[PDB]
């Protein structure tokens, strides 16, 4: 199928409790397989999958060196994001940013990203193009310039296009048997009366990897969107996730009722009902 | 702008008295990042719950997943206890093996 | 595989 590669920083200024904390997380999919945290004693890239750690000591002195220049250009993006806005020295700020590309099967560039927020709210994004900027507002429009000045548009286009494919699709290949591999939702319908004349029906989907899933109730082949209660996926602690979908339904009528499962895993989607 | 967490209280297998499982606890959907979360056994703290590593989602919102193992019992209550900024008091969700 | 590339804002 379809494959994404992410990095994830957090930079969050902490007043009168150190320097501010650097993070970086990296995903293939929904699998974390790397860290860097610069709280640590030893601060460094630390695989987190199988897959990465046959990476030889020359990745990893890479890795960890782009992480602790990162720790430091950060807490210099901090500063600048609080002169930019005229905030003062006393609270706390986030710098976020998430940046990478998603390929298809084949392999080749669906589109890449390179977007950064600051206090949970946009500050600037690459556009879908990889040549042009959108700043949400005129502090970040002053970050826009100086990166126009400097050509990192194409420096970007340069990475996403070429060693961010590149490295996906090794990863891919290095880790097939569990990256690659996809794994359906185990499923259950449960029943449980909500009063004398009314039943709740809950559509239960676990174990299944990736977390993209598509839970629905019908009522005689309609869609009850609007009448469904969903939870949000939910992580269960073993890679796979779970999600459920129910309904409230008239007693006597649950059997006018289908819930639909749509995963990568299944040879087939699946159209289930409550089992008395 | 802040963004109170959703929680949700969960096994990571479907329930059965006496047999080990796994407690959760995932937080989701919150802004800023620092968050206090408790796993409860009959209103007590479970000591050394382990954590996650603190991510995001593609809104900015950060998430995080608390778990420990566990053996649930019919009469045993189990609850997560979180904290956050948007928050005046904690929030106590109970575990429903059904939910 | 990270982009080594860096410019502050």
């Amino acid at each position: 199928g379809s494959h994404s590669m992410r990095y994830f920083y957090t930079a969050m200024s902490r007043p009168g409790r150190g320097e501010p904390r650097f993070i970086t997380v990296g995903y293939v999919d929904d699998t974390l397989f790397v860290r860097f945290d610069s709280d640590a004693t030893s601060p460094r890239k630390e695989p987190r999958a199988p897959w990465i750690e046959q990476e030889g000591p020359e990745y990893w002195d890479r890795e960890t060196q782009i992480s602790k220049t990162n720790t430091q250009t950060y807490r210099e993006n901090l500063r600048t994001a609080l002169r930019y806005y005229n905030q003062s020295e006393a609270g706390s700020h986030i710098i976020q940013r998430m940046y990478g590309c998603d390929v298809g099967p084949d392999g080749r560039l669906l589109r890449g990203y390179d977007q950064y927020a600051y206090d949970g709210k946009d500050y600037i994004a690459l556009n879908e193009d990889l040549s042009s900027w959108t700043a949400a507002d005129t502090a970040a429009q002053i970050t826009q310039r100086k990166w126009e000045a400097a050509r990192v548009a194409e420096q970007d286009r340069a990475y996403l296009e070429g060693l961010c494919v590149e490295s996906l699709r090794r990863y891919l290949e290095n880790g097939k048997e569990t990256l690659q591999r996809a794994d359906p939702p185990k499923t259950h319908v449960t029943h449980h009366p909500i009063s004398d004349h009314e039943v709740t029906l809950r559509c239960w989907a676990l174990g299944f990897y990736p977390a993209e899933i598509t839970l629905t109730w019908q009522r005689d082949g309609e869609d009850q969107t609007q009448d469904t209660e969903l939870v949000e996926t939910r992580p269960a602690g073993d890679r796979t996730f779970q999600k459920w979908a129910a309904v409230v339904v008239p007693s006597g009528e649950e059997q006018r009722y289908t819930c639909h499962v749509q995963h990568e895993g299944l040879p087939k989607p699946l159209t289930l009902r409550w089992e008395p | 702008i802040q963004r109170t967490p959703k929680i949700q209280v969960y096994s990571r297998h479907p329930a059965e008295n006496g047999k080990s499982n796994f407690l959760n606890c995932y937080v989701s959907g919150f802004h800023p990042s620092d968050i206090e979360v408790d796993l409860l056994k009959n209103g007590e703290r479970i000591e050394k719950v382990e954590h996650s590593d603190l991510s995001f989602s593609k809104d900015w919102s950060f998430y995080l997943l608390y778990y420990t193992e566990f053996t649930p019992t019919e009469k045993d209550e189990y609850a997560c206890r979180v904290n956050h900024v948007t928050l005046s008091q904690p929030k106590i969700v109970k575990w429903d093996r059904d939910m | 595989f990270e982009d080594l590339r860096v410019l502050s804002f």
